């Protein structure tokens, strides 16, 4: 409850975390009260010796989700794509009449019928992308399991913003970071901005993502740790965005589509009932379960945004690991980025540990 | 932490027999989907079988309907395949995992270490 304290209980967290796990540098976010509080440890770079700072960049890895569910969101805002529209609407070209019956919905929350968690690296323009979901062959019938994808949401980024007549990355930069002030956010991480760009390390070397085809829509989104409590802070407590798009695609990441056992699929964004129990969540982000091929029971009308809830995302890239979690309600939050992988169930029993203590 | 630790691979003669068991902890192993997957040497992974909750579900690819048997015991939480007149074709390394389907490239820090199984004469 005090600007020490806080401290006292993200270092007793985070230092074995780090020593135990190996990771050369963390930068972590406490929204508490409403009032965020920043700590960083250890290097971005360690060859040129540069410590972690509240401008280090960081790779979100699957996290760009939330970010894309939101934009999407702000889009169905604006009138311009319902969920309940066919894929084929935006993508004509798509003709297979297995693609007959999947909406913009079941690409957004994995529910198509099974696609693909990931494109094939050969799969290197979007002309081998039209022949690649060409001739995908569904698992199941629409609505019936979910598979989380990157394909599936990232088809939906993807298609999301045609009516806006822009790029995903241009859509993203003019109707959510911009109007939310996040200078430090980026798809295409600028030059000159290149000295606070984070190395990742796989085994001893250091990486950085490799580009790939929708790679904006499902990982490739790079920000730092206030950037980070910023987006926190607005998917939180949305009340404060003038954009009301902006706003109403906030709620809408939020919204309830799906109910997976004790978790409900949001756009990006999953949430779970507050109060809750860390096995849940502890359990499921192990990438044996999150991956899993599960049963959905489809929510419809899709459930508001459930303030008492744990709305969180996990997402890694070959040398970073990050999460995000917030408790609305509560007006509570968290943020972690590693520029190391470790494993999802380590990551969210720390974050669990520090906001159970914090509530 | 989610742990599934396989055993049970061995060298066999054609024909002969090998029951694989997979041994799980970390979590609630009675509420999830069980599948056998396998990877042939050079080659990429391959689908083997699937096993629902309650156990009463059994599905099979065609290289091993008839000849596979998958079970498992969800109070010992713990996963079974009988394999039964082998053949040099099934020889590759064997993993058990949550079930995902049938697709099964692409994959991150996933797999546990498996256990081989080799079919051959000499």
């Amino acid at each position: 409850k005090t600007e020490q304290q806080i401290a006292d209980i993200v270092n007793r967290t985070i230092t074995p975390l780090m020593q135990e796990q190996a990771i050369p540098g963390m930068a972590v976010a406490v929204i508490y009260q409403g009032k965020p509080y920043y700590f960083t440890w250890g290097k971005a770079d360690i060859a040129n010796n540069h410590p972690v700072t509240q401008q280090t960049l960081f790779e979100l890895g699957s996290v760009s989700k939330t970010f894309n569910g939101v934009l999407g969101g702000d889009a169905i805002a604006r009138g311009e794509i319902k969920l309940s529209d066919p894929v084929t609407k935006y993508w004509p070209e798509l003709t297979g009449k297995q693609w007959q019956g999947i909406r913009l919905l079941h690409l957004a929350t994995y529910t198509a019928g099974g696609l693909p968690l990931q494109i094939p690296d050969d799969v290197r323009d979007k002309a081998a992308l039209l022949h690649f979901y060409q001739n995908w062959q569904p698992q199941w019938t629409p609505g019936a399991k979910r598979l989380y994808a990157n394909s599936s949401i990232g088809l939906f980024g993807a298609l999301a913003v045609k009516p806006s007549g822009m790029s995903y990355e241009e859509a993203m930069t003019r109707r959510v970071l911009q109007p939310l002030k996040l200078a430090h956010t980026w798809i295409t991480v600028p030059q000159n901005e290149q000295k606070d760009y984070a190395w990742g390390y796989r085994e001893g070397k250091p990486v950085h993502v490799s580009p790939g085809q929708l790679d904006a829509e499902a990982y490739g989104v790079k920000s730092s740790v206030i950037d980070m409590a910023r987006w926190v802070q607005a998917n939180m407590d949305a009340s404060h965005v003038q954009e009301k798009t902006l706003q109403q695609g906030i709620a809408l990441a939020q919204s309830r589509y799906w109910r997976i056992g004790d978790m409900y699929q949001g756009l990006g964004w999953e949430m779970l009932n507050w109060p809750l129990k860390a096995d849940s969540i502890i359990n499921g982000s192990d990438s044996k379960v999150a991956l899993a091929a599960l049963p959905a029971v489809e929510v419809n009308p899709p459930a508001p945004a459930v303030k008492a809830s744990w709305v969180h995302k996990t997402g890694s890239t070959g040398g970073f690991g990050s999460y995000v979690a917030f408790v609305p309600e509560k007006n509570l939050g968290i943020v972690m980025l590693a520029n190391k992988s470790y494993p999802n169930p380590v990551r969210v029993e720390a974050a669990w540990r520090i906001l159970e203590k914090l509530q | 932490q989610v742990q599934l630790v396989e055993s049970g691979g061995g060298m066999v003669q054609p024909g002969g027999s090998l029951r694989l068991s997979c041994a799980a902890s970390g979590f609630t192993f009675s509420n999830y989907d069980m599948s056998w997957v396998r990877r042939a040497p050079g080659k990429g992974p391959e689908w083997v079988s699937t096993i629902n909750t309650g156990g009463g579900s059994t599905s099979y690819a065609d290289s091993v309907k008839g000849r596979f048997t998958i079970s498992r015991d969800n109070a010992k939480n713990t996963l079974y395949l009988q394999m039964n007149s082998l053949k040099p074709e099934d020889t590759a390394l064997y993993y058990c995992t949550i079930d995902r389907g049938l697709h099964y490239s692409d994959l991150y820090d996933y797999w546990g270490q498996g256990t081989q199984v080799t079919v051959s004469s000499h």
